């Protein structure tokens, strides 16, 4: 009986004032929220942000929209959202966002007999996440989404997570190539600005980086070049060109590796863990070259002393490199 | 500024100066009683020629950037081809290819009978 | 002409587009089909693909019955904004475009029995999760799922217009793939349950297989030639110490440069591809050749016979082991 | 008088149904097309497309818009185009298009006394162009623009090039650094989809790639390295260090050229002409090095045979390289 | 008295037809232009375009908007621009433009008692500028901005620079990193298309490129590497490893420098000045390597002739390099 | 609730939003204040910076006085489009965004005396002209200027809401800088003149100082190590000609590579930076060390005593001069 339903719907919107919130002049309206996270795309350290796609559902009650005689929940055409009041919810830390619009605007309005409105949107948002990269690539990050009301203060509106700790779903099915989501947290609080106090919801994730890629990509070449630099001690000291070529090649290759690697990250002013490892490897190869230079300086008058210095280097360099690796991997793990 | 030099059956138009700002050369002929009539146009670099209907398959236009010259070869003449000939340069954003108003630098008139 | 104007004005008189057809009485059935005009590029770095489709939907609305001289009204798509349409969306879409040049790429046709045909032209970017453990000899099943956003299965159901295999049609010359082959597609339907209820979902999986020629002439051949070049060193005489040192140094440097540069294309996945194993084994072979030269040089002046024996044995051992490794690798990764 | 024209236009638009095409329910309406090409900004092999900017002019007759008493053609403000019927013309192979809108929307509407409408747009479109790169960089491409009607079948609408061969102008304005325009072609036809038959116009260009840059930067280094690789044949086989250095340098330089040069194109599976040339040069230098390795291996027990091998290689290698070059340049030109 | 102003403005917009130009059917309406150049942000050789931000002011007269009894300029809310006729001005050579819209649309409407309308916009536009790079980086370019009416011919509208040569301001304040603005010029003319004659305003700048960045960035490294290559001529001929190392290192550095230079320019088909200089340097270092190869080849049996060749090469290479530099810097300056 | 609807209807009854308040009678005064929620990245290559702000404006409009049970109406932001608002724009803005998710990020409040508070959330990209002579030890004052677009000073004036130093408030955790350090801000107002008249301009200068650590561990330390490595050659015996030649050529190559890589994140400025002077001096030291070796080798076999004296003198002269240069350079640039 579409005639009666049309009559009821036209009656609901007859004297409706979209400029006034429900219970205008009275107690604050309560808005419950749910999120279904569909995916988390590129987590960029260069841009210090992450991308999130989600279904964002808001729940509230507007007594002006109550109806009787129709024992059904009315799902309406999404364009009816342009004639109802909705909360002015925004994300504080978002840089670029949009609602998907194919084939239509991805919006849902569902009315209930007692005046309850369910309002759903499908949103993709890039959100800022400042990262502490001092322990990179063994770092752990914490990225948040801050949900707030723009115009309505705490005496007009109040947010809450609908369903307690089960208000956010889909976290356990997210797949990230470089990270794993250890934990997610939900917080509700108030924030004071100069224009009043506002409700704030926070959804946070703790991301732990995977190290296998960096073991394959960065540490192994440095280790191999450091071991290669020790081959000089086993070549006879009279072959000057070979040993000088070996040492110089190792040093220049380490410098090239460092300069190539440091330019894939933002220009942070502090030292990262991989920077410390590469600097230590450079120190080792430079000290091996200096040892050879010293041996070359005193191998004419004192050949036996030079042979002894080489023989002791053969043992000291691996041992000190092992100790350096032990200290590094005990400090950062 | 572009300087156009006319010589010449075959007519040669040699241009000097800022030929980059005027990348198109066009040919026109004026009859004693009629207005100026478009004959053909040539691009300095693209070598993409365009011709009017009355001289299709008969007149040919070629360009060489070695000395900045464009040649109009006229073959199978007719008594209705007795007009004073002009060569002109066209700006990059000067509009239609067939209208004399759009051409800035005009060469000296050359007579053909 | 005025007859059709009056018919259209009577159809739209008292028509509420907030209400689906058959609201409160039965389920609206939407028949859907897809014509793929171009299957656009696949991106491994972003794990996504692009597709260009004519998306066609058809349903029945009793409120739009008419009787006139014509049987089918093929109307301007502006009319589509004044009637109810389904709220179909793509579940795994990233950012799609409804083309609008020079006009909205939409078409509406109304049959006299109240049947509506509604077609639009779309470019859809969709997520395709890839398992790159077999790269570059891998294959994928990229899905495309769509359904109603706001209407549950008790209000809207989707069906394929004809048999599901024949409902998705790919144009013959509509391949924009560079490094993939489109082997085929499968078509299915099902139910998905979420916090707001149960919804009908229609799925199409496109099966892709990567072509290997680019990586054959970009990585495998240079690595094989580098390994053969490094093993050539074993045939030089022991007097030419500088020559063999240059051989080892240059081969190790070339292998290092290739290894560093070979991962530019891929995302920074936390596992080893097949190419990574091949490059690692080639690096191991080159390093072992250099170590063998170092060993021969160490014993060269004190035990020349032992050095000669080691060189003679290595000249046979190294090519045989490399051949066996290559056979194992290609047998493993070709008959997968 | 401005009021007389005002009331004439008000009468024209009074009772006008924009939802209906001209002669709806009768014979098809004929639409003539004109295109004035402003530029082709870029042609991209990586994205396999090209960007085109143009004035697109459509001509038709709508008897509902005929007026009398004014012997003039009314050039109207383009906003009136929102009140008229226009064809639903689209470009099938386009990927992203916009109408320029500064300072206003670049749109033109001109009415004529008998009801003829001229409708102009300034459009920039990025259109797809699948390229065959098997002959690259000596390849020749064909890039098209497909103009079609979306909603109206051949029973409702017809397309034709207005002026025949002269319907598209401005081809001489196309200035591409990497290409030259050889020819353009106009085509009219019908296309059958499952929803009916639709008119189709096609505008195609043939692009020829200029070879000078690739001759200057790719082929010459390979030819010069191969010739340098031939100097080993003329050096006495006692100079092991010099010849080994020559061979290693040539091999590594060829590999460096290939790695630092080929990494700039789409990941096509097939072999291009430049790829086959570079691989042939690599094969030649590797064979020269292998020949020297064998000669050094055998010359201590059969010096006469080694001298004969070098003497014959001196003649054979340039000859086979010349044959290879002849075959390559005959096949690809 | 704001009520009288409101009544007057309501009266002005009563029966106003925006579809018709002022003096429709009569003499052309004259539109004066002014531009204040705020900035010229980026000039791109790769894209052959430049970006420009400006305040664009149009003045015209509309006798339908004349009012009496209010001795004031009437600055109105910019949304009134949607209820008035404005010229259909556009930029012919632009590729992507937009009007700024924060916090509102950057638009200004000012009425004068006699009916004069001042209409102002703030526009950022990217515009095409074809560049001749044959003398790069010692080149000089001419970049234009073309301003035209889209729909109205010269029988309906006329353009003119308001104030003559003073109509464009702010050019002298512009600071560009790579360029300096030698001169700017203003032109007014007519342009004929198939649809008639249209007014055209042109604003052109002449840009001269600064040379300092290229002296510091590419010419000095090439010169220094070429000079470094001459140290080999001062080393004894029996140090084969050192001089072969020098040749290989110099060739590798030349290739790296050339790749890093060419990775920043478009793929033009002609030779630039920097390309000529770099290939001159490459020829010099290659000739030094080949000279050493020859000397090493012939020095075993003729040490004196090899020493003489080295001694003469100590002198010849600096002299020929100085001559090449003289010729290069005289041909381009 | 009907009372408030009637109040709003009476307020908007006959309202004309084409006219500013006090038109023809007095100047409209707008009080403005900015709350920076994040001072985003600075782009040296584009000479620009990004800033996210709450922009707050307040003004009097006698046409909106009312009397009712409440004293402040906090309305839906759509009401903002029904009344008059100032047309404020940023003079040095490049491409700004007014956020629209999930709704327009605007708030409007009306006090019963007719005072309006109007607040919006904006992301502004603004031009910061930078002089890079002292790079990488440079400091900048990035400006942000705003004012009315259409209204001259005889019509609209701007004032800071409170003390100018307290009207631009930066959030305590709102810092997205990675390379710079924000030291403070200076707030001012003035008058600009243009062809359309005289306008009020409000200006804020943010004071940024570049952090140096990255350039210390990226350019300065490798250069120092290369200089020390080149000076190490002075201690090898004069017989080791190939070794010292390798030292010299390799150090010159390293200096060239470092010099080339130094300018990668900077605009192509036509002048020299401080880092350029440091690299030029290091290159001069390395090249002069190679020239010293060449001179020593020239005299080796004719005046060995002179060569030995020159070498012994160089072993002291080169490090001492490099240390003095470093002291002078760092004292000059770190105390400016
Ligand atoms: C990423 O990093 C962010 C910080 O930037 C972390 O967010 C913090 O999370 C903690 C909880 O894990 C929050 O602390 C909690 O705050 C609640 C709200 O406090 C406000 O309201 C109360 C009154 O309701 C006031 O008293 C208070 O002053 C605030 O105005 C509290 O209700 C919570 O109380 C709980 O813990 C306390 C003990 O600490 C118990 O006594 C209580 O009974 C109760 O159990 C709690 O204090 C903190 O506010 C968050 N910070 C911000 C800035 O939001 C994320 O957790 C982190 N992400 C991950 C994955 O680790
Ligand atoms: C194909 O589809 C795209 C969207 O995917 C369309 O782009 C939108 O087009 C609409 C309609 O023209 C635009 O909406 C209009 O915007 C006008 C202002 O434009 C300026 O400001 C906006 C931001 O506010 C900028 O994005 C824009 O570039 C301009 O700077 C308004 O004045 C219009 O309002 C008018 O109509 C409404 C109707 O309710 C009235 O209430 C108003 O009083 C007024 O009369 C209108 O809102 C929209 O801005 C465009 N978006 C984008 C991103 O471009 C294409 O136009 C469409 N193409 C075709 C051929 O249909
Ligand atoms: C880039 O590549 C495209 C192809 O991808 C080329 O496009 C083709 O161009 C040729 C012309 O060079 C087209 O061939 C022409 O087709 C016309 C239409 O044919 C259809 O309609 C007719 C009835 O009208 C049917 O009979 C027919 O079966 C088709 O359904 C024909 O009318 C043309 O006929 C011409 O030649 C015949 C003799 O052969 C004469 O009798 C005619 O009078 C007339 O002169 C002709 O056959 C072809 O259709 C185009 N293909 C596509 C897919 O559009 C571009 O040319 C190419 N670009 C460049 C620059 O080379
Ligand atoms: C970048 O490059 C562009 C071209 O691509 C240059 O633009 C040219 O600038 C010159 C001026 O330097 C222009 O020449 C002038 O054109 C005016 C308009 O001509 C039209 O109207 C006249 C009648 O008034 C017709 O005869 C003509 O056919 C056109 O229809 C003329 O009025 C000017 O005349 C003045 O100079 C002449 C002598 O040269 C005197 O005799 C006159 O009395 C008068 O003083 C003049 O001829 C030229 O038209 C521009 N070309 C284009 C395509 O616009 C830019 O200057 C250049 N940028 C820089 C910085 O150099």
């Amino acid at each position: 009986n579409m005639s009666f339903v049309k009559e009821t719907v036209d009656k609901l919107l007859k004297g409706y004032d979209i400029r006034l919130r429900p219970d205008f002049g009275g107690p604050p309206v309560c808005v419950g929220m749910n999120i279904d996270i569909a995916s988390i795309d590129m987590v960029s350290e260069v841009n210090m942000d992450y991308t999130l796609t989600m279904y964002f559902q808001q729940y509230w009650r507007d007594k002006r929209l109550a109806y009787s005689g129709i024992p059904l929940n009315l799902t309406l055409d999404n364009r009816v959202a342009d004639q109802l009041w909705v909360p002015d919810t925004y994300f504080l830390n978002d840089k670029k966002s949009f609602v998907h619009g194919v084939t239509v605007k991805n919006r849902m309005i569902r009315l209930h007999p007692d005046g309850t409105v369910l309002y759903g949107l499908r949103i993709t948002t890039t959100a800022a996440c400042m990262m502490d990269l001092r322990r990179y690539p063994l770092d752990e990050q914490n990225c948040t989404l801050e949900i707030e009301s723009y115009g309505y203060t705490t005496d007009d509106i109040e947010f809450y997570w609908r369903g307690g700790d089960k208000a956010v779903t889909g976290v356990e099915r997210i797949e990230l190539p470089q990270f794993s989501i250890v934990e997610h947290r939900l917080v509700s609080r108030n924030v004071v600005f100069a224009t009043g106090a506002y409700p704030r919801l926070s959804l946070s994730f703790r991301l732990k980086r995977n190290i296998g890629y960096f073991i394959l990509q960065t540490y192994m070449p440095s280790i191999l070049i450091t071991i290669l630099s020790w081959v000089s001690f086993w070549i006879n000291y009279d072959a000057s060109a070979a040993r000088v070529a070996l040492g110089i090649t190792t040093v220049l290759t380490m410098t090239t590796i460092n300069t190539h690697l440091r330019e894939t990250l933002p220009k942070i002013p502090y030292v990262k863990a991989i920077d410390m490892y590469l600097m230590g490897c450079f120190v080792f190869v430079f000290l091996a070259l200096l040892e050879y230079a010293f041996v070359n300086y005193i191998f004419f008058s004192q050949p036996a002393r030079a042979a002894a210095i080489d023989r002791w280097s053969r043992i000291v360099f691996p041992f000190t490199f092992s100790l350096f690796n032990l200290v590094y991997w005990l400090y950062y793990v | 500024q572009v300087q156009l030099v006319e010589s010449g059956l075959r007519l040669s138009c040699a241009a000097s100066g800022h030929t980059f700002n005027y990348p198109i050369m066009g040919w026109f002929r004026q009859a004693p009683g009629k207005e100026r009539e478009f004959v053909g146009a040539i691009s300095w670099s693209g070598g993409s020629t365009s011709y009017a209907d009355s001289v299709k398959d008969r007149f040919t236009i070629s360009r060489d950037n070695a000395k900045n010259t464009v040649y109009l070869e006229m073959n199978n003449l007719k008594p209705e081809d007795t007009a004073v000939y002009y060569c002109a340069a066209k700006g990059r954003y000067s509009g239609g290819l067939y209208y004399p108003t759009n051409y800035d630098y005009w060469g000296q008139g050359t007579q053909v009978t | 002409t005025t007859v059709f104007t009056r018919i259209l004005d009577r159809l739209l008189d008292g028509y509420d587009n907030r209400l689906r057809p058959g609201l409160g009485e039965r389920v609206t059935e939407v028949k859907t089909d897809i014509f793929v005009t171009s299957f656009g590029p696949v991106s491994d770095h972003d794990m996504e693909y692009t597709i260009d489709v004519f998306f066609r939907q058809s349903w029945k609305d009793e409120r739009l019955k008419f009787k006139g001289p014509m049987t089918v009204l093929r109307l301007n798509n502006l009319m589509a904004s004044k009637i109810w349409t389904p709220d179909t969306f793509f579940h795994n879409g990233k950012k799609s475009v409804a083309h609008n040049m020079t006009m909205p790429n939409k078409l509406l046709r109304i049959t006299e029995d109240g049947t509506l045909l509604y077609t639009m032209r779309l470019t859809v970017r969709a997520e395709c999760p890839m398992h790159l453990e077999d790269f570059p000899m891998d294959a994928h099943a990229c899905p495309l799922k769509f359904g109603s956003y706001a209407y549950t299965r008790a209000e809207v159901v989707y069906e394929w217009t004809r048999e599901p295999a024949r409902s998705v049609v790919v144009a013959e010359d509509g391949s924009r793939l560079n490094q993939y082959d489109l082997l085929g597609q499968t078509v299915d339907s099902g139910i998905v349950q979420s916090s707001t209820g149960e919804y009908v979902v229609m799925t199409t999986h496109f099966h892709l297989k990567r072509k290997i020629g680019y990586f054959v002439i970009q990585t495998y051949l240079p690595c094989i030639m580098t390994v053969i070049l490094s093993q050539v060193s074993f045939w030089l005489n022991r007097e030419s110490v500088p020559a063999r040192t240059v051989f080892g140094v240059t081969t190790v440097l070339t292998m290092t440069t290739l290894s560093i540069s070979a991962r530019n294309s891929l995302p920074k996945v936390a596992y080893a591809t097949a190419m990574d194993w091949f490059i690692a084994v080639c690096y191991a072979f080159v390093f072992s050749a250099l170590i063998e030269f170092a060993t021969v040089n160490y014993f060269t002046k004190s035990q020349p016979a032992r050095a000669a024996k080691i060189d003679r044995l290595s000249r046979i051992a190294f090519p045989l082991l490399f051949g066996i490794f290559n056979l194992v690798y290609w047998a493993t990764y070709l008959n997968r």
